[PDB]
């Protein structure tokens, strides 16, 4: 029952450190870097919505449109944002709406290379006159190849 | 044992 | 004078009845319970449960009202300075007409007591059905499921941040149906308290002893406060009961004052040590005397409005079966020391 | 029934384990049914105190004590074949052995409770002469005592007692068997005139 | 200095109360369990569960907080170019008002504390709450947290069925089967009613080293106690072990009770009667001892 010198026990001083503001949405790497097969803005937003588990229309209406200051964005975010859907081609265009979509996606996700996702780099060398399809264009063979190889469909 | 009643404590009295 | 102001002799009988029904007396049991409860209130420090046990007529309700008003008057400068801050909240647990306790009803009524006495403030809960209205009555839709209401309650109780949530008649928690456990009904409140950082003080009769010690966690973060009656074995509480009887006699707005301490045995036989029953009986006899313009309270008036013998036996056996378990002795610490291995 | 027992425990401050044994004895069937053996007239006796049948191994050793306890006021209850007690005792050699033993009766009185074992003369003498540290005689109170039984009683807040058949007054037994029929009745009402007649005849002549 | 700062005496009493709140004692059991937890976090070694048990008040929650902070401050040199990366997700289990656990409620509370938007508009992409579980799964696979702690893990134990008690934790296996995220379940001894198994042991009375450690932590508490006069508390350690059951958390909260009582009385030292005014009752302590001994036996099975 001998008692030695009672060594005082140290402290811990728990304190949660702060971290830089986490992005509202997920931050996936947009496939096609260094490849002539870079993906698209509509494909990227649809992939973001699917990963989040929400419909892309719902993501545009409830997460993007209020963050856009334009009057029609806010108004159509509550009666069906059909304006942004009937003209989904211009989301990939050279113009102001494409740049606004890139800016809002950057704000939501906090990336650094979403300008390469579109060809907005060439807003001074191209022209949207008879350039973009009104309807979707997909390669089924690439879709299966990527699905069967385990990679993401983009 | 065999054939022996369990050691029950039998109540008494006429109901 | 320590008695009633005599000017009510000309005032109508309603004022005399109001005086006798609004007079409060202070006695050492109530003061000890008050001080202990307020000291626990000032800091729970991990403890998330307060069980205020009492008897039938000791006055748990008046204690809870006094405490609520006390922290109300304490926070009144802070309530005026800062809004969206309710100091304490109170609710009476509903006795269910169904066989089981209605958790949904408890949640919606708790939200009613926490929201309704507040001006139309734009605070949004993380739920859809519950919302405000033009008249100011926040309404819970009948289609809202119970856990959504509980989440709304959690958000409201972390935003408002009260000190204590009082659940009066808490024994109605034990009104559980089918084959649940009486402990399954308290882990929910334990989770509520441990998530919202909120002390929950439960008040009830001796039956609330069924939740007393159910789990290790349910007993570590819990304290028990006993509203002891006026016993008969110990003469000092007998003298205290005589003092309260003398005070009640002195504050009786009668024409001529009778002596109420000579019938002390007969008074205690129909009160069993509970002050509230005595107050209630005295209010009855006062009303009877005042209706006939009587100048005094006689023993006939006392006997005509006394409690029944069978009732008194009932409550007394309830009290006995209650506080028989509620007894802490030297053996209770001796055997703990022995079993711990310290000896 | 439970409240009065609880107040009894509180008044006598019986320990938690002692209260556990008393509760077990109160609510339990007898451990073993009494066997006929080879030399003992056995059987059962109706007791209005308990209100049940109580089993005796010997009708002239245990049964007199049962009669006393049934007509004794100090006794509240008297169970038979209480659960076995592992009496620990050192024999003549020195080895401390633990032997299972069943007391004849378990008596709960108005101020104490414990075990009571009924034996005879010659049995007590042979057990004492064959086991020095299991039975001995105290001439002060003139009582037989068992070391492990009383030790277990003292470790539990209870008592232990050995009832022999030297101390039983057989005249008392005969008179109890005489008046047991009137004891078992419940509404004994003697006519007032006849009672007064006997009272007068008795007070007019002492020692009749 | 090894003692509490001597400049907080002129400060108001609430400052002393806050200082006692923030103060924590790192006794060798805490540091060894912390080392074990950090080692098993750094190398699961084919283990996806870090089950942790211990009676209430032993200090599991504080260990979890310390582990969370240390993981965050170790991953900090990588949270400047990387976003959507929480180092730790911690959750508290919901005690059901229904007969059985609400897995949908658990999922939605998880998404509430994972900063996942659009919970109420989750759509099932082709068994309880499809959209909610697939949202959970993903979230965590994209967020990639190091460990996912769940407090009050024993709250998973109410299913009121002997054939479903081991069929109630399977959702956690599925969540941990396709995300690669560690799971550190913390709870009371009821978590034995169910992987790396850890025991949050106390300091036992029988062993001498545990008694010495208890004396040392009590001395640290009495030296860092914010009073003008240093109170002698080792001479009451036995009493301090009677209403505590060796759980440093219960002793800490009770000592803070005494501290605030003295601060409201302007007492320069704590006395035995101050301890006796806020002392925990006896029946609750007996229940504590029974529960902790039952848990220790149940874990003692080999
Ligand atoms: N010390 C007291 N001073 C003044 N009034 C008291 C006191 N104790 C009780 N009363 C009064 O007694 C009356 C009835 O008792 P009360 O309803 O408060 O009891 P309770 O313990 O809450 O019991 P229950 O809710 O089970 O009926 C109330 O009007 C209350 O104001
Ligand atoms: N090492 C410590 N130093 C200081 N305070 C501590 C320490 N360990 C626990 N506490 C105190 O214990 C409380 C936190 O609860 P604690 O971690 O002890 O319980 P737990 O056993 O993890 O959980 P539960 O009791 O809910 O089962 C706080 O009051 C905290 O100050
Ligand atoms: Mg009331
Ligand atoms: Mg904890
Ligand atoms: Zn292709």
């Amino acid at each position: 029952m001998l008692a030695s010198v009672l060594e005082t026990y140290e402290s811990w001083n728990l304190k949660k450190p702060l971290i830089p503001q986490r992005s509202r949405l997920y931050q996936p790497q947009p496939v096609g870097i260094g490849t002539p097969y870079i993906e698209s803005l509509t494909g990227y937003i649809t992939r973001i919505a699917e990963l989040h588990g929400v419909l892309p229309g719902v993501l545009m209406t409830r997460e993007i449109a209020p963050l856009v200051n334009k009057i029609y964005f806010q108004n159509g975010a509550n009666r069906g944002f059909r304006e942004i859907f009937n003209r989904s081609q211009a989301l990939n265009g050279m113009g102001e709406m494409a740049a606004d979509l890139v800016q809002v996606l950057q704000k939501l996700t906090l990336r650094d290379d979403l300008r390469f996702l579109t060809m907005l780099f060439w807003s001074n060398i191209l022209t949207p006159r008879n350039l973009f399809r009104t309807r979707k264009a997909w390669c089924p063979i690439c879709y299966q190849e990527r699905h069967q190889n385990g990679l993401v469909v983009y | 044992k065999v054939g022996k009643r369990k050691p029950k404590r039998d109540p008494i009295g006429v109901q | 004078s320590t008695g009633f102001p005599l000017e009510l002799l000309t005032r109508p009988a309603t004022e005399r009845l109001a005086y006798f029904e609004n007079y409060t007396v202070a006695h050492p049991r109530l003061k000890e319970v008050y001080e202990i409860l307020m000291r626990t209130i000032a800091e729970p420090a991990g403890a998330s449960f307060i069980f205020v046990y009492g008897a039938s007529g000791v006055g748990k309700t008046t204690l809870r009202l006094r405490v609520e008003q006390k922290l109300t008057e304490l926070a009144l400068p802070k309530l005026e300075s800062d809004r969206a801050r309710v100091p304490v909240v109170g609710i009476e647990a509903i006795a269910p007409e169904s066989r089981y306790f209605n958790w949904k009803e408890y949640y919606t009524r708790a939200l009613i007591t926490l929201e309704e006495p507040l001006i139309d403030h734009k605070f949004d809960y993380g739920v859809r059905g519950i919302s405000r209205d033009n008249f100011g009555k926040i309404n819970v839709e009948s289609k809202v499921v119970a856990p959504a209401l509980r989440r709304a309650l959690e958000n409201a109780l972390i935003h408002r941040h009260p000190d204590v949530f009082f659940v009066d008649e808490a024994q109605h928690f034990g009104k559980v149906a089918s084959g649940y456990k009486l402990q399954d009904q308290l882990d929910c409140l334990k989770s509520l308290a441990n998530m919202t950082g909120i002390l929950h003080c439960l008040l009830g009769t001796y039956e609330l002893l069924t939740f007393r010690n159910l789990s290790g966690q349910l007993s570590r973060r819990s304290v028990d406060i006993h509203f002891r009656r006026y016993c008969a074995d110990s003469p000092e509480d007998v003298q205290a009961f005589k003092s309260v009887l003398l005070t009640f006699q002195q504050h009786l707005p009668l024409a001529e004052t009778p002596n109420l301490v000579d019938h002390w045995e007969y008074f205690y036989e129909r009160t069993l040590g509970c002050i509230g029953t005595l107050k209630d009986w005295l209010k009855r006899v006062l009303s009877d005397a005042l209706d006939r313009e009587a100048t005094t309270i006689t023993l006939k008036d006392l006997q005509k409005r006394a409690l029944s013998v069978a009732q008194c036996q009932k409550m007394f056996k309830e009290i006995q079966e209650g506080e028989r378990q509620l007894s802490e002795t030297e053996a209770d610490v001796q055997n703990l020391r022995s079993a711990l291995g310290l000896g | 029934m439970k409240e009065q027992f609880e107040q009894w425990v509180a008044r006598l401050q019986i320990s938690e384990a002692g209260q556990k044994i008393i509760e077990k004895v109160r609510s339990s069937e007898p451990s073993r049914r009494v066997g006929g053996g080879s030399k003992n007239v056995s059987g059962r006796y109706p007791s209005r105190k308990m209100g049940v049948t109580i089993q005796f191994e010997s009708h002239r050793v245990a049964l007199p004590i049962i009669y006393q306890l049934e007509h004794d006021k100090d006794v509240l209850e008297f169970y038979d074949q209480p659960p076995q007690i592992k009496l620990d005792y050192q024999a003549s050699n020195g080895r401390r052995l633990g032997v299972l033993h069943t007391p004849d009766l378990f008596v709960i009185r108005t101020n104490s409770a414990g075990w009571e074992e009924c034996k005879t003369e010659q049995d007590l003498k042979k057990l004492a002469e064959k086991n020095p540290n299991r039975y001995f005689y105290s001439e002060e109170n003139n009582q037989w005592h068992s070391l492990p039984g009383e030790v277990y009683a003292n470790q539990f807040g209870l008592y232990h007692r050995i009832h022999s058949d030297r101390e039983i007054n057989w005249v008392l037994q005969r008179n109890l068997q005489f008046l047991e029929d009137y004891y078992r009745s419940e509404s004994l009402v003697v006519e007032e005139a006849i009672a007064q007649s006997l009272l007068a005849i008795v007070s007019s002549q002492p020692g009749i």
